[PDB]
């Protein structure tokens, strides 16, 4: 069921539906597998949180008002949407990922409701 | 069910150099090997993956390539070394053999 | 540019989580999920990843559900305690070949009753390796650990399983031909649950495993470094045919309310030794291939020598087998016997009182089973080990490196679902 | 808290908050709690996946893009809205409950985000 | 991560993204990890299903259909955002709860959807 | 004015919920949370919040994990079931000091060897607190309880661990000086995970716990009402040096198949009584400090006297030390011994035989401990009780009066992060 089997980012990102279905989808082998559905309960909703505090709840494309830091990167849009692989992507700029977490949430906390209400 | 060859015709002087190129549907390593088969006969074995002779093979036959890119230059040529190339894929990266498995050509190199 | 999201974004990373079991016997427990009839497999075109059959972790969770199932099933049985008592014991010679004398000794003793006031006079016939002479024997391990007999109506039968991951997690497979047992493979598939491996518990000569598509393979840990062990993978399998010819019957005693110890009875017929027929000339051309591809790393004019065993215990120096429920050591002796520049008849011996995962602290005493067992079985791997010429033999050791051998294509990962990249749009 | 009771679609289709909330409301009767628990939130987040995925999250009623094809149905909305129970509704079309399912996830993926972005 | 640390309701309505992410974030040690687990779960879904039938899912900050009922309170919004503590406004209204909550429902199962289809 | 939803909201309710372990040892059990090695406490400005540290539910889970861990770490061991058998059993006098005589004798038995028809003739010098006069004695507790041996790889230190509240949850701690049981206090955080606990056990005199930052804190229900357990808390540690000085042996003696009894053997030596060193002076100066603190509830010039003990079995009238897996009986008598208008040497005995959280129908056998034990602690607190003249003497009681102690700062809240407010908006 999973991509980037070659598909760069631009053909990956229309994907998304099948890959984002199969995250949810007292013996010896009796409470392991009680254990192993929280487990994969548990991470479902870990990642549906941060959409939600996002402003990205129920979409599988969100653009934000994050602007985009050159700091985190050394290409242009027409280059990793059309030659890499999400895959590749996502290793170049894993060192960021809690920066752009962050910004995000500030982004609608402030820039949505705080100067919204 | 994954090479590709697209030169379709080349000509050159006795001397001369000629290249050839082929393409990979999907990525398969270094896994090509090339033939040169003259009109008339059973085809010979040049090139075993994309940077290996075979031995008896003249050092002026060469080649290089990987993923899906792959080429054969053929340098210093004989008068009347005619031949059809072709390009076989010795990976098959959907079952995981390693025997040739998919094959196409056609070069018409005349000198 | 701006932060877009992506959810559902195809990316994985390695990982360990617990794994499903999907399919009265002792390992198949009969708890599992059912399979699914029309599995998917999906090619992954393009994909380049690192693999690793030394470090997979999935072997050790094999190691362990196996050995904690193996105390789940029999632990609820039999003890046999009362029987750690002097036996007055002498050689079986009624009905017997040269092959076997002194191999069955007819015991007896004193035991107690349904009533605790009461004792018995009973005997059993005991195979020579589970007794020690103190006329008078002990049991092997009355000194040691508890033992305790297993339930009769339990199968000791390796029955396939299938490990399957959790949602929000995948099982990556190398379809690699010719994949040695570590480092990137180009040829990947995902599924959900991995093909069906049967728990076969043996030594030496791995039986009833998959076979390998092109060659036969040899895979170890640095090769060069003679403290591992070297798995090899046969593409072939050679057929191996192993007998108790003996017809045995077998008796139930009392030994108190409630429960009873299972003896062995008289013998049917002539009594006679067991032993495992190879076919010999399949035999021959398998080791031959063997040898061509053990070169490869070796040198192709180097001799490549076969010996029959190290020295060591029974678990070391002879083919562990079990078939029927009946625990065979069988010689091992005759198939490795050469240097490269009918059948093979392999004599082996039966033990009942049997020391496995759990080497010391606990013994399981294995019931006879009456009439005579015919068992025909698949080889289709050896565990070996090396010493101008290199010397192999037969190995053995936990049976992780035997296990792992089913799984050194699989993998576990970890969905990635949610990440981010620069876009021309903007909220 | 269930309806159904003579009630056709048209009325059923208003009393919709309260089912949707009785849907999440080691001693022999200790681990089966857990298990019970267990299962409750599963089933609850399956079906909030399949609201997410078709763009019907936080709504009780959700008008989409997919069509209706008629060789799913022999009648009028206005036979079957008045006349029958939701129950003997969702027994008559309920083979093609797949159909309509995977329908509305490409309605969503495509139509208003592939499309859009 | 907790505010009502004199912080009144005004600028405690601003740390929401905090307190809100701390809700999901055989041996006798063994097992009671599997059942707190799963209690940590219950509670954050319970939270989200009463947003999502209000029509607060997503949000921090959610304006309703429902008035205010002057029986509700003996202040002005003047005086409660300026000079109360989050913690002491949610005790003065405590025994509120369930009527604001059973409005809220019918403000969007009405007012939104049966009104707006 | 409208109704506005808000979530996320800062506030906390009390509650009840079951606490997560954070951190082979008997307790430690090595299946914990991992815990944060740079754990967060945050303040909080201007709340004041009510504790209660002897309604805190936090005290009764301690004591429900703890005796149940006790059973799940002690119960897959050897019963010394075969040991309930007249004993034989005459005085240790081969060289002895005054003080030690007739604290030993050697027992000698007829036993069950490894096979039940066998018996052997064994001996063990036995604590005379273990034994029953019936020459002939019966070991404590064979008329009361089923006697089991610890495991002699279990190690009893009290290494500590920390609860962790379940996400949705948090801990309030109150950090305020001069805190006393109950109430309100000005200064409170929170947190996750508390601080570390160690799981001492121990009677009269509380050891290794923390220490008070101002003053000697008196903290008890009521203070008025003599029935309720006065616990004081140091500011100061006292040294307290203990020791069993015998070079003592043992003997492993097999009971049967897969299991042996440790008995002790000889001694190494001159038998000297075990002991314990309070440093003098230091003990006087902590003294006077919680003196100086009791009379604020009793009178600026009320005497203070401090007595012995009450009268009462050993797990009362002794102090209750557990050190190196040896259980230790102390006299605790002339630490209390003034009216307040070197080293203080503690005679000790040792007892093997242990009835301690369930007191009946379930007992353990501490095996003996070979060589000699030398053990320092910290004297952090006294649990007293009360009686012109005030008389006070060391109390005791269950466990939860000990644990109690450092838990007296933490209490259990739920987070509810939903809830409403009247704004100037609308939908
Ligand atoms: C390798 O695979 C073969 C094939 O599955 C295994 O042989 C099978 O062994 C079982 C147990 O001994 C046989 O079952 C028994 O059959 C008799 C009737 O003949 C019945 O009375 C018993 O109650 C029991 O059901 C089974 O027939 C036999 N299969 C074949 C085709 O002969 C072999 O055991 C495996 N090798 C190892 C080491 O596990
Ligand atoms: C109060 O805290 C002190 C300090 O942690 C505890 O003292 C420690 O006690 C243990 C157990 O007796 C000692 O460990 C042993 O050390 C010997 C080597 O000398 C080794 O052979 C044993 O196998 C074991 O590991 C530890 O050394 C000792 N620490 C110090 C600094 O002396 C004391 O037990 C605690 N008090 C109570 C009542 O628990
Ligand atoms: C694997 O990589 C190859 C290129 O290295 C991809 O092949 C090309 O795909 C584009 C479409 O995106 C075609 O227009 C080209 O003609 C293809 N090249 C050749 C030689 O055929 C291939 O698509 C990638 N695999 C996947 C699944 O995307
Ligand atoms: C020994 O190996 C043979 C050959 O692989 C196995 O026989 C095949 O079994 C598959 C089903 O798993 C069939 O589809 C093939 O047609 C069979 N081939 C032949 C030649 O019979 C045999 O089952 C193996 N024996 C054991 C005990 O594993
Ligand atoms: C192991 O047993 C098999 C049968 O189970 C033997 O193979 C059979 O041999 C006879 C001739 O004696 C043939 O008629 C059968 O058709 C063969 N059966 C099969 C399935 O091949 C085999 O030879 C025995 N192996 C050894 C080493 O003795
Ligand atoms: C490996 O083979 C050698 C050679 O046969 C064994 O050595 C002796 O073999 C004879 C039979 O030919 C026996 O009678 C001797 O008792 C064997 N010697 C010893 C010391 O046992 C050798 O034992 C074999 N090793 C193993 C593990 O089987
Ligand atoms: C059960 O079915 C009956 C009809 O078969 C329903 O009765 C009618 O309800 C409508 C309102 O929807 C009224 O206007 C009619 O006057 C009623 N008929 C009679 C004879 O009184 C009844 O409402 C259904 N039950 C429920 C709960 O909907
Ligand atoms: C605790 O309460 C005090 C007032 O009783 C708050 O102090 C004032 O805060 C405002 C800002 O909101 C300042 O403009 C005033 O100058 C402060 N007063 C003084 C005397 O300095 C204090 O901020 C509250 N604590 C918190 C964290 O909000
Ligand atoms: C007895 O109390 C002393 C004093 O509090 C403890 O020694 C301190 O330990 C901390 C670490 O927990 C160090 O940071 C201090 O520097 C130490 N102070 C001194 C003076 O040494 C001692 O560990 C306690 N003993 C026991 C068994 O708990
Ligand atoms: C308890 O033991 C400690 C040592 O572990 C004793 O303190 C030491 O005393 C010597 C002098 O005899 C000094 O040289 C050391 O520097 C001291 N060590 C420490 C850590 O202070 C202590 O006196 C003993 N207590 C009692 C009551 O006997
Ligand atoms: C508390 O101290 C008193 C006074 O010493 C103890 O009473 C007697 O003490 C003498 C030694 O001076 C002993 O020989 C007597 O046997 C003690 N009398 C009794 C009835 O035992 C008193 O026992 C001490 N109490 C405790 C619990 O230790
Ligand atoms: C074993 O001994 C019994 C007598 O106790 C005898 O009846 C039986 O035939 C003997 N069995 C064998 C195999 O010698
Ligand atoms: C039993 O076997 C031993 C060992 O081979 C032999 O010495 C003894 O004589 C045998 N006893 C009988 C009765 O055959
Ligand atoms: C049974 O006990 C008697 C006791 O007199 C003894 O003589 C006899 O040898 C014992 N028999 C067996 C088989 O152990
Ligand atoms: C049991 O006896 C055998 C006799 O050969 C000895 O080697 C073994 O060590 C003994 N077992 C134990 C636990 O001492
Ligand atoms: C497996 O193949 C890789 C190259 O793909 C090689 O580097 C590695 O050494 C091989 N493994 C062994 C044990 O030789
Ligand atoms: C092994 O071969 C012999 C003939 O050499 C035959 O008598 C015997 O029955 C065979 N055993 C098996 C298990 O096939
Ligand atoms: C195997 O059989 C040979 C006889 O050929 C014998 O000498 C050897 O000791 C036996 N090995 C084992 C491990 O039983
Ligand atoms: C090994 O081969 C020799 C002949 O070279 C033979 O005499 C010997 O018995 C064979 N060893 C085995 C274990 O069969
Ligand atoms: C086995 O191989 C050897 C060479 O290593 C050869 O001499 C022998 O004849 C072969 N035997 C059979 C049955 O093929
Ligand atoms: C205990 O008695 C045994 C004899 O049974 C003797 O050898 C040993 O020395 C005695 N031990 C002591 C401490 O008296
Ligand atoms: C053993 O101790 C008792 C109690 O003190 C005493 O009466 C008896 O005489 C002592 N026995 C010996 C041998 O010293
Ligand atoms: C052991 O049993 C015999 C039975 O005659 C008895 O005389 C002796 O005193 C007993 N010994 C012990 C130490 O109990
Ligand atoms: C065991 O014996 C002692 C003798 O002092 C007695 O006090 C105790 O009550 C007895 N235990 C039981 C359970 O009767
Ligand atoms: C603790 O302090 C409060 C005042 O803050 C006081 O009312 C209470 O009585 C004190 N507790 C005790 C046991 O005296
Ligand atoms: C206690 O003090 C005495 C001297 O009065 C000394 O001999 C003994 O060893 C000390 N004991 C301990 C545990 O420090
Ligand atoms: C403590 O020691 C004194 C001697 O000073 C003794 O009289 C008293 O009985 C002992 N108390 C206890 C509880 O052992
Ligand atoms: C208490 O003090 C007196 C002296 O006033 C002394 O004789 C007595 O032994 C002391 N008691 C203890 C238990 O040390
Ligand atoms: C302990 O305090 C008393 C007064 O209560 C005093 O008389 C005595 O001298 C002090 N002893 C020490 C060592 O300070």
């Amino acid at each position: 069921f999973l991509g980037a089997a070659g598909s760069t980012m631009g053909a990956a990102s229309m994907t998304l539906t099948v890959q984002a279905r199969n995250l949810l989808s007292l013996t010896v082998w009796g409470i392991k597998q009680l254990q192993a559905r929280v487990l994969a309960v548990e991470r479902y909703l870990r990642d549906q949180q941060l959409l939600g505090i996002w402003g990205c709840s129920g979409k599988l494309i969100c653009c934000t008002n994050v602007p985009w830091n050159s700091s985190w990167s050394n290409r242009n849009l027409s280059e990793i949407w059309d030659n890499m692989t999400w895959l590749q992507w996502d290793k170049e700029i894993s060192n960021y990922t809690q920066i752009i977490y962050g910004l995000l949430e500030e982004s609608q906390n402030q820039q949505e409701k705080n100067e919204q209400d | 069910i994954v090479m590709t060859q697209t030169p379709a015709s080349v000509e050159a002087a006795v001397g001369g150099t000629v290249t050839i190129k082929c393409q990979a549907s999907q990525r398969i390593g270094s896994h090509v090997s090339w033939y040169q088969q003259k009109p008339g006969q059973r085809p010979k074995l040049l090139i075993y993956g994309a940077s290996n002779l075979e031995s008896g093979v003249p050092s002026r036959f060469s080649g290089s390539g990987s993923g899906t890119q792959f080429t054969l230059t053929i340098s210093d040529l004989e008068c009347a070394d005619a031949a059809t190339y072709y390009c076989q894929a010795t990976y098959d990266p959907y079952t995981g053999g390693s025997y040739g498995a998919g094959f196409g050509g056609g070069t018409a190199v005349v000198v | 540019l701006w932060v877009t999201v992506y959810y559902g974004v195809p990316v994985w990373k390695d990982a360990e989580t617990t794994l499903f079991c999907a399919s009265h016997n002792v390992w198949a427990t009969h708890a599992c999920v059912p399979t699914d009839p029309n599995p998917q497999e999906i090619h992954l075109e393009n994909v380049t990843e690192e693999f690793n059959m030394w470090k997979n972790n999935m072997v050790e969770q094999m190691h362990t559900d196996i050995i904690s199932l193996w105390d789940q099933s029999l632990k609820p049985c039999v003890k046999l305690t009362p029987l750690c008592v002097t036996l007055q014991c002498t050689n079986v010679t009624n009905n017997i070949t040269d092959d076997m004398r002194g191999e069955l000794k007819n015991c007896s003793f004193n035991m107690t009753t349904e009533l605790r006031d009461k004792k018995q006079k009973v005997y059993s016939l005991f195979y020579r390796l589970d007794v020690v002479q103190i006329k008078e024997y002990r049991l092997i391990n009355c000194n040691t650990s508890a033992i305790t007999q297993a339930c009769p109506k339990v199968s000791f039968e390796p029955i396939p399983i299938h490990y399957c991951a959790p949602a929000g997690f995948a099982i990556l497979k190398c379809k690699d031909k010719k994949f040695n047992g570590t480092g990137p493979c180009p040829s990947v598939s995902t599924v959900q649950c991995t093909h069906g491996i049967k728990p076969v518990v043996s030594t030496q000569l791995l039986l009833n495993g998959s076979l390998a598509e092109e060659e036969v393979m040899i895979r170890s840990e640095n090769i060069t470094n003679n403290a591992k062990n070297i798995l090899v993978q046969f593409n072939t399998p050679v057929q191996i045919n192993c007998t108790r010819p003996n017809n045995n019957t077998r008796k139930s005693i009392r030994i108190g309310p409630g429960q009873a110890f299972y003896a062995t009875g008289d013998i049917i017929g002539d009594i006679r030794q067991a032993h495992c027929n190879v076919s010999k000339a399949t035999w021959n051309e398998t080791l031959g291939k063997v040898v061509k591809q053990l070169r490869k790393h070796f040198g192709n004019n180097t001799i490549i020598r076969f010996a029959n065993s190290s020295g060591g215990d029974l678990e070391v120096t002879t083919h562990s087998f079990n078939c029927g429920g009946e625990f065979f050591y069988c010689n091992t002796s005759g198939l490795f016997n050469s240097t490269w520049i009918d059948s093979i008849t392999l004599p082996c011996r039966i033990k009942q009182i049997i020391n496995m995962w759990q080497r010391i602290g606990q013994a399981m005493y294995a019931p006879p089973i009456q009439g005579v067992i015919r068992c025909v079985s698949n080889i289709t791997g050896l565990i070996l080990t090396r010493d101008t010429t290199e010397t192999f033999r037969p190995g053995g050791g936990d049976m992780r490196d035997n296990w792992r051998s089913e799984l050194y294509k699989y993998k576990v990962v970890k969905i990635e679902p949610l990440g981010v990249a620069p876009t021309r749009c903007k909220r």
